RNA sequence: AUGCGA
């Protein structure tokens, strides 16, 4: 296969410490999902207001945002593993990746916390008192 | 104040004698044609409504 | 018509070269047939195919009379040029390709330098524009992006014509200009 | 009843003969061509529907 | 996968066919090989209601005030 | 009370896809990723093969254009988080049935 | 079908309706009513979503009434909660009136449709493409123009004036309500003082008058045509009157009117003419 | 089509008072009303007649087929 | 009974919709009528 | 008709010497019945002649 | 001093009429909606509404009924034709025909000789021969289109108001009317379903179906970029059964819904569970539906296995109807099927995002069958769009062209059941059977 | 067609108490304690409820017509001849009325009062899935007003609200004017042609 | 039949 006459074999990938602090249930560990819209730079953030819970506003370059977190899609009080948003984890660049676990249960884990920025904007109300002249 | 072009006025129309259909030999329609005005059902039913059947015949 | 331009008294080519257009547009697509044996020449003929040469240099010869003294109301002939191109559309003429295409996109070319020119001069005019943006710029934008696509078309449908290379750069150096 | 409600007077010699005539024949015999059929004047069918 | 009374297949997706009426102790794909519940065994129930619009009646509009 | 931000890792390694409500794979199904470099970023896909059938996922192209995501895995204790850029795949699963056509016509 | 809807309010006129068969078949525009004739910047419009917080379809892979839709043109890209919703519609509402956003075209119809109780199903319904009906009206926010669909519209709180602008809920008003009249509707003077069926006989009969039909007469053939020599400009008028630029083409004349029962042959429907008037041309007509 | 000579109502003769009412329009740069009352129209059937006038001929005169343009 | 529009025959000449009955028999065109616009005049 | 969709026929050419004659010195052009009015409450009717009065003053 | 006179502004425009602009901007604005629409017939995107149309219909193959003597089975040579562009002139008149120097027509002179005001309508043939082994271009003259007054195709869209009096018009010529053996006519905008959106409709009619029909269903008019539209219903069965509705040759066809899903894309039963209830796993009442309409297609087509098979049914099922035959196999007629069908506003290659749109329409039928959402009005201006008459002219022309080369082809048939005297190369065989078919599409 | 000064006092403050009862009517209808909050949550679930009625709906209008006809009975009852600016034996308007050359004292109550209640096919106006009737409205407004009550009178015209409603009725008799003698041409001749 | 006066 190797198909579309535009792509290349991958030759470089990063091992996961997904073990080296973890602990069945003992490490309260985590893994995040957040949407970036591309305007902002990832790379030059340095913390994440996301410890907000829901009042995760956030100013990025002067510019005001709002980090939406989301219990909803995945950490639902109904359903046991209700995402099909699947984590695929690498070993090493000469290796395909893995499904992700906790353990050799064959199943899929689930994100500890998903973010989601959102650019807020003003839409400044109306001055009542200028607009509504008799 | 505006005039109407409907001047109906002019639409009179009066036919003593003139054309009629082949098939009938009834008076043909239309102002442009000299026709006559339709006695229509109602119109029938009415002259008999006043007993007047020598004006409906 | 040279007799015209040797003449520097009285008439341009063009004139008669408008009246030859409309005195051989022949619309009709033909050819072969019987023995042309008094009408041969590729150089009265055509309109349904074989392009006719004095209506290809009528066009020359009007975007030349164009350039002479523009950017160096009354005015209408590079747009009296675009609509006369037009009254065409595909038929005969651009039904055919090259020159007409091509010639159409040079007349076309000029038009969006001398609207740098009547805003090019020391940004613009001079110190800058304050005037309203620069309504002036998106009017030659659309243009220069048009302009592409009648050039690219040329080249699309056949046309040999055209050496891609240096009007792509010159349209870039140009396009600069309005910066 | 009917005209009542839009309070507009009807002699009854109007209305009871009309019944009488859907009575003719001792039934409720409407005046659609179908109570129609049992008239007599052949024309009078024909020039109805 | 089991869902409501429908149990999908695990490595396809496909609606298996209904343990309740395979002819064997067994299950399979019709798109996938897999074996019934052999792992473990559905016991189908759903908790199916009224609408509460079918039904209008005056004491239902008893129960509005 | 907001989470500093630890360590961000910006080169391809982890991904994520989407699958059909159950998606479990075998033990040890493998995941073919390529690499693609358009322009001046780099479009990737996903192909894996089972003993029946065979998945493959790709990018939503309007919407990476217009979101990119980031995961990460934060400790409490360490309060830091190690950031991965993954692409989103939907992936898709057909088996070897999935490979049997009729004649090209009636 | 005839059922005069309050959904047309701003878009058709509520008094140009022929009397007859016709009767609310035949509607008409109202005087500023525009209909789109291209569409644009649908490209840009998923980015901006994206970037409101919209997840794209393939990612939720969840839907219902319990989630607003984002649609552009009857294409589903995302999902996101009611609440943000209505964020991003006004929101987008916002970089619609504002000028930095080429991607959002002015004319981007915003369909919002919030939760309802057994209401119409939820979602954010955006429209670019043609034949959309169109009009404007003030934004007040940015007190600046905007474009509204019939769509939207059901949805807006339109104050029709500025003085009956209630506290935080009227969102736009119109520019003049004379907008929402069509215009023959708008010629009439003082049209809000008579009974309405009389002001959509009066369209019937303007619209029926002889008038001047144009004045290159000497250039056309028509069957027939109907010329008003002796026309005059209205004293009584609409602004719209000069605005159209009805006034190359009048179809009427200033005339001095007795409202008086005095001769005895008016009554009903019939008037007098004054003899000697009419021997002096009034309303003399080719 | 052109000013008429006489007010329907009236009777007066007006036609002789267009152009001069147009040009104490211009000239003067007076107001209609002005112009009017010292014009004479100081009946308003007259006043009616001068002050509405549409002198639509004007726009008819352009299209005159027998004269080359 | 046939098998766009066929000319129409007897059965629809003389019905259709009313008829040749209807409308040149129970009702019909008169000589010696006229129709016209009436107007008001009290003192006849 | 005027524009206010009261449509009516002329009955007849009154002579000007039987026209009703204001003390302002004129006769009317029109004669419209008041008693056309009350059932349809062309009210913007009045106030047009008012203020088409006013306005050639 | 509120409403004045215009009065000197007026003599002064009727004694010197504008020679740059007329007043009155409305007034031109108001029949904007016409012309603007005829414009977008020849210019816009690509190359203006039209251009799209006839590069949407397409190809019409057809085979000299494979002789060769695998020569005849593997048809005897492909005979491919279109229609490239698509060109209207402004109205012109030459004389003593040819030799007779062109003049600009005008319409005056249409309305004085009580004539039509017609355009050239010229369209660019493509005759591709075995699939591209020999190309073949003709613009071929399809007579005089009516063209609109004051549109991009009319002499006086540019002039001014002076010009204009010049030209012996009415200085203020709004137009968009079409000027048709010389009496003055304009098409009539109609108001139909606002396009490309799913409005959900219960109505008697969908009971008088037949049996287990609902009143309940979803109506989503879907107009193509060139602006034909095709509407597509869906109707939940009183046996939860969902079945699609859509009209071809103005006949009426009705499929199950999951075989369009199965059909678009490859995908799992799951993935379409999980596309209609998505997170909504409790509804028994929509979870029970479900099972209704998988269980029962796998019932009905348990060989279907995978969408392959799926589109080899549906274009065994329409090749006798879609005219594709001598050329198509049943996979190719059932995607150009799809594409031509299903939900036609997302376009080719929508397959997917047609996907998400069809499990949209699902759910909302479920909805409204439920009765958790309100039914939506056809007749309310909200759910309504207007068709202006230019549009109604592209369409109608669209159609047209198809026409014309279906009966290119059926001209080629008879020939070739009555003698196969020539193939599809020699340009003598083009020039006899272009000559032999109508090609005035503009009367 | 003046009032007096009076008739004008009367006619705006009789007029000034249909403002509570629009909403005073909408929680009767409701059965929700009176003076309940123009803005409570359940006043908005409860009418939410009722526009998805039709029945509910139009006992809405009903209960809201009597009450608001209540005001407009009223009204005229007060400013009447009561109020005119000039009477009788002068006042034309009210002598064609009264002496029945033409009009009604409807009609004459129209012009000189206000016109009241729209009405539709039976019941108050045509309502939008939002719970609006008009643009200019929030959804589930209880005024009256925006029910389709015209407090506006030909006199002194109606607000554009109002206008719009007014060309609802005004359509709405043209629709049942127009095409009643059709249904009756019909009833005549089924039985004309049995009878002769 | 389409539009329209009554
Ligand atoms: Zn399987
Ligand atoms: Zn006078």
């Amino acid at each position: 296969f190797s198909i579309p006459d535009g792509f290349k074999k991958c030759k470089h990938l990063k091992n996961f410490p997904l073990n080296g602090d973890n602990k069945k249930k003992a490490k309260q560990q985590q893994v995040w999902l957040i949407k970036f819209p591309s305007n902002v730079d990832i790379s030059k953030l340095k913390s994440l207001p996301v410890d907000f819970e829901s009042s995760t506003t956030m100013t990025i370059d002067k510019h005001d945002y709002k980090i939406m977190d989301d219990t909803d899609i995945e950490s639902s009080l109904t359903q046991d593993n209700l995402s099909n948003m699947t984590l695929l984890v690498p070993s090493e660049s000469k290796e395909s990746l893995k499904i992700a676990s906790t353990a050799k249960d064959n199943a899929p884990l689930q994100f500890d916390k998903v973010f989601s920025v959102s650019e807020t904007a003003k839409i400044p109300a109306i001055d009542y008192s200028k607009v509504r002249v008799p | 104040y505006q005039r109407l072009r409907h001047m109906v006025n002019d639409k009179f129309q009066v036919r003593s004698t003139g054309p009629v259909n082949s098939l009938t030999m009834q008076p043909v329609k239309g102002r442009k044609r000299h026709g006559g005005i339709r006695v229509g059902e109602m119109e029938r039913d009415a002259l008999i409504g006043h007993g007047t059947s020598f004006l409906l015949q | 018509v040279e007799i015209l331009d040797n003449l520097s008294n009285s008439s341009s080519g063009l004139d008669f070269l408008q009246w030859m257009c409309q005195i051989y547009s022949s619309k009709s697509r033909f050819v072969q047939n019987i023995n042309y044996r008094s009408i041969v020449p590729p150089f009265q003929t055509g309109s349904r195919t074989h392009t006719a040469k004095f209506a290809i240099t009528y066009l020359w010869s009007s975007l030349i009379n164009c350039q002479k003294s523009m950017e160096p109301t009354e005015n209408d002939l590079l747009q009296e040029l675009i609509d006369k191109i037009s009254e065409w559309v595909l038929t005969p003429p651009f039904m055919e390709d090259a020159e007409v295409w091509f010639i159409y996109a040079s007349c076309h070319l000029l038009k969006a330098d001398t609207l740098s020119r009547q805003f090019v001069n020391d940004n613009k005019n001079n110190d800058l524009i304050g005037l309203d943006r620069d309504i002036k710029i998106n009017q030659v934008i659309k243009h220069i992006h048009y302009v592409r696509t009648f050039l690219k078309i040329c080249l699309d449908k056949g046309g040999f014509a055209v050496p891609s290379r240096l009007i792509e750069n010159q349209l870039k150096s140009f396009e600069s200009r309005l910066y | 009843n009917v005209f009542s409600r839009y309070a507009i007077s009807v002699s009854f010699r109007h209305l009871d003969l009309i019944a009488d005539m859907m009575t003719r024949q001792g039934t409720y015999l409407a005046f659609n061509r179908q109570g129609m059929e049992t008239s007599t004047s052949s024309f009078m069918k024909m020039s109805y529907e | 996968s089991v869902v409501g009374s429908l149990i999908f297949c695990l490595d396809c997706g496909d609606l298996l066919e209904n343990p309740n009426a395979v002819l064997g102790s067994n299950v399979e794909c019709s798109q996938c090989k897999a074996i019934y519940p052999k792992s473990q065994f559905s016991n189908l129930k759903v908790v199916t209601t009224t609408a509460d619009d079918a039904f209008p009646s005056s004491l239902r509009a008893k129960k509005s005030v | 009370s907001e989470i500093e931000i630890e360590s961000v890792q910006d080169q391809p390694s982890v991904a994520v896809g989407s699958f059909f409500k159950g998606f479990r794979a075998p033990s040890d199904t493998t995941f073919d990723l390529y690499k693609k470099k358009k322009s001046e970023k780099d479009e990737f896909v996903l192909h894996g093969e089972n003993e029946r059938l065979e998945y493959e996922g790709y990018t939503d192209s309007s919407s990476q254009a217009s979101n990119q995501y980031v995961v990460g895995l934060f400790n409490p204790e360490k309060k830091s988080i190690q950031l991965y850029k993954a692409p989103v795949l939907v992936s898709k699963v057909v088996s070897k049935s999935s490979k049997n056509l009729r004649g090209p016509k009636i | 079908v005839r059922k005069l809807l309050p959904e047309s309010w701003g878009f058709l006129c509520p008094v140009h309706t022929p009397d007859g068969s016709p009767c609310g078949l035949l509607n008409h525009f109202a005087h500023k009513c525009r209909i789109s004739t291209q569409q644009s910047d649908v490209s840009r419009i998923p980015s901006i979503l994206y970037s409101l917080g919209v997840a794209p379809a393939s990612h939720t892979f969840a839907a219902g009434p319990s989630l607003c839709c984002v649609q552009i043109d009857g294409k589903i890209i995302g999902w996101v909660s009611h609440e943000q919703g209505k964020i991003i519609a006004d929101t987008l509402r916002y970089w619609k009136v504002e000028g930095k956003t080429p991607g959002l075209p002015i004319d981007l119809e915003i369909g919002y449709v919030p939760p309802s109780t057994r209401g119409q199903y939820p979602g954010l319904y955006l429209f670019g493409g043609h034949s959309r009906m169109l009009r404007p009206v003030r934004y007040l926010p940015l007190d600046k123009e905007d474009i509204v669909g019939p769509f939207e519209q059901v949805y807006m709180n339109i104050a029709v004036t500025p003085q009956e602008i209630q506290n935080n809920v009227h969102t736009h008003v119109e520019f003049t309500p004379t907008n929402i009249l069509s215009i023959l509707a708008n010629l009439t003077p003082f049209s809000d003082f008579n009974q309405s069926p009389r002001n959509m006989y009066q369209c019937q009969m303007g619209k029926q008058t002889m008038g001047t039909p144009g004045v290159a007469l000497c250039h056309r053939s028509d069957n027939k045509l109907y010329r008003l020599q002796t026309g005059q400009t209205p004293i009584v008028k609409a602004n719209l009157y000069d605005d159209y630029g009805m006034d190359n083409f009048p179809n009427g004349f200033n005339a001095v009117v007795a409202v008086i029962s005095y001769t005895g042959y008016d009554m009903d429907d019939a008037m007098i003419i004054n003899k000697s008037a009419d021997e002096r041309g009034f309303g003399y007509g080719t | 089509m052109i000013v008429p000579v006489r007010c329907f109502s009236c009777g007066k003769v007006v036609g002789d008072k267009w152009e001069s009412y147009l040009n104490l329009l211009q000239e003067d740069e007076l107001d209609e009303g002005t112009a009017l009352s010292r014009l004479g129209l100081k009946r308003y059937c007259c006043r009616r007649m001068i002050l509405t006038h549409v002198d639509l001929i004007e726009k008819f005169l352009r299209y005159n087929p027998l004269e080359k343009r | 009974k046939a098998q766009k529009v066929p000319i129409p025959g007897v059965k629809q000449a003389l019905e259709k919709k009313e008829g040749l009955f209807r409308k040149h028999m129970m009702g019909k065109r008169v000589n010696y009528a006229a129709r016209s616009v009436i107007s008001p005049d009290p003192n006849i | 008709s005027s524009r206010h969709g009261q449509k009516g026929v002329c009955s007849r050419k009154w002579p000007t010497i039987d026209m009703p004659f204001s003390e302002t010195g004129i006769q009317p052009d029109i004669i419209i019945n008041p008693h056309a009015f009350p059932s349809r409450m062309t009210i913007g009717m009045f106030v047009e002649s008012l203020a088409g009065k006013a306005g050639a003053l | 001093r509120t409403a004045d006179f215009r009065t000197l502004e007026r003599e002064s425009r009727f004694i010197n009429p504008p020679k740059d602009k007329s007043a009155f901007p409305l007034l031109q604005e108001a029949v904007q909606p016409h012309i603007g629409s005829f414009n977008a017939l020849t210019e816009g995107p690509d190359g203006g509404l039209l251009n799209l149309g006839v590069k949407d219909i397409g190809e019409k193959v057809i085979f000299d009924g494979k002789p060769l003597n695998s020569n005849s089975g593997y048809l005897g040579n492909k005979l491919s034709v279109s229609v490239e562009q698509v060109s209207i002139a402004k109205p012109m008149s030459n004389d003593g025909v040819s030799s007779a120097v062109e003049r600009k027509v005008y319409p005056s002179e249409s309305r004085q000789r009580l004539t039509s005001y017609r355009g050239k309508l010229l369209l660019k043939l493509k005759w591709s021969v075995n699939n591209g082994e020999e190309n073949l271009f003709e613009v071929r003259d399809c007579g005089g289109l009516p063209v609109m007054l004051q549109s991009n195709r009319c002499h006086l869209n540019k002039m001014s108001p002076y010009e204009l009096v010049q030209h012996k018009e009415e200085s203020d010529e709004i137009g968009g009317y079409f000027i048709v053996n010389g009496i003055e006519k304009l098409i009539r905008m109609l108001i139909v379903q606002r396009r490309n959106h799913p409005m959900a409709i219960i109505r008697p009619s969908f009971a008088n179906r037949g049996a287990s029909y609902s009143h309940y269903g979803i109506q989503i008019r879907s107009v193509r970029p060139d602006q034909t539209s095709q509407t597509n219903v869906l109707h939940y069965l009183n046996d939860g059964q969902v079945t699609f509705r859509f009209s071809w040759r103005k006949n009426e066809y009705l499929v199950p819904v999951v075989m369009i899903l199965k059909a678009l894309c490859h995908t799992s039963d799951r993935e379409i569970f999980d596309g209609i209830i998505g997170n909504d796993v409790k509804d028994s009442f929509l979870t029970d539906r479900l099972e209704l309409l998988l269980r029962g297609f796998k019932k009905r087509y348990p060989h279907l296995q995978n969408r392959t098979q799926v589109l080899q049914y549906l274009g065994d099922k329409f090749r006798v109807v879609f005219q594709a035959s001598p050329d198509q196999s049943d996979l190719e007629v059932g995607q150009e099927v799809l594409d031509r069908i299903v939900l036609v506003h997302l376009g080719k290659d929508g397959s997917q995002d047609k996907f998400r749109m069809l499990l949209f329409m699902i759910r909302k039928l479920y909805s409204l069958v439920a009765g958790e959402c309100s039914p939506d009005n056809p007749d309310a201006t909200q759910h309504q769009e207007v068709l202006l008459g230019g549009f109604l002219y592209g369409m109608i022309l669209k159609e047209k062209i198809d026409e014309y080369l279906q009966n290119i082809i059926a001209q080629v048939r008879m020939d070739i059941n009555r003698g196969m005297a020539i193939n599809f190369k020699d340009k003598r065989y083009m020039s006899r059977v272009l000559m032999r078919v109508n090609e005035n599409i503009g009367s | 067609l003046r009032l007096t000064a009076e008739g004008n006092k009367w006619r705006t403050d009789i007029l000034k108490t249909s403002v509570d009862t629009g909403r005073e009517a909408a929680a009767e209808v409701t059965n929700l304690d009176k003076d309940t909050p123009a803005d409570d949550p359940e006043l908005l679930k409860r009418l939410q409820e009722i526009l998805r009625d039709n029945n509910k709906s139009g006992i809405l209008d009903a209960v809201t017509s009597s009450k608001v006809n209540a005001i407009t009975s009223q009204v005229v009852s007060k400013c009447v001849p009561d109020g005119t600016m000039k009477k009788f034996p002068c006042n034309s308007m009210q002598a064609m009325a009264l002496s029945g050359a033409k009009g009604s004292n409807v009609n004459v109550s129209q012009i000189m009062c206000l016109l009241g209640q729209q009405a539709l096919e039976g019941r108050r106006v045509p309502v939008m899935v939002s719970g609006k009737t008009l643009p200019s409205f929030k959804p589930y407004e209880t005024d009256a007003m925006a029910g389709g009550y015209v407090k506006g009178r030909f006199y002194s015209g109606i607000k554009p609200q109002e206008y719009y409603f007014h060309c609802m009725a005004g359509r709405e008799g043209l629709i049942d004017t127009a095409v009643k003698t059709s249904r009756s041409g019909y009833l005549q001749r089924c039985l004309t042609k049995q009878l002769e």
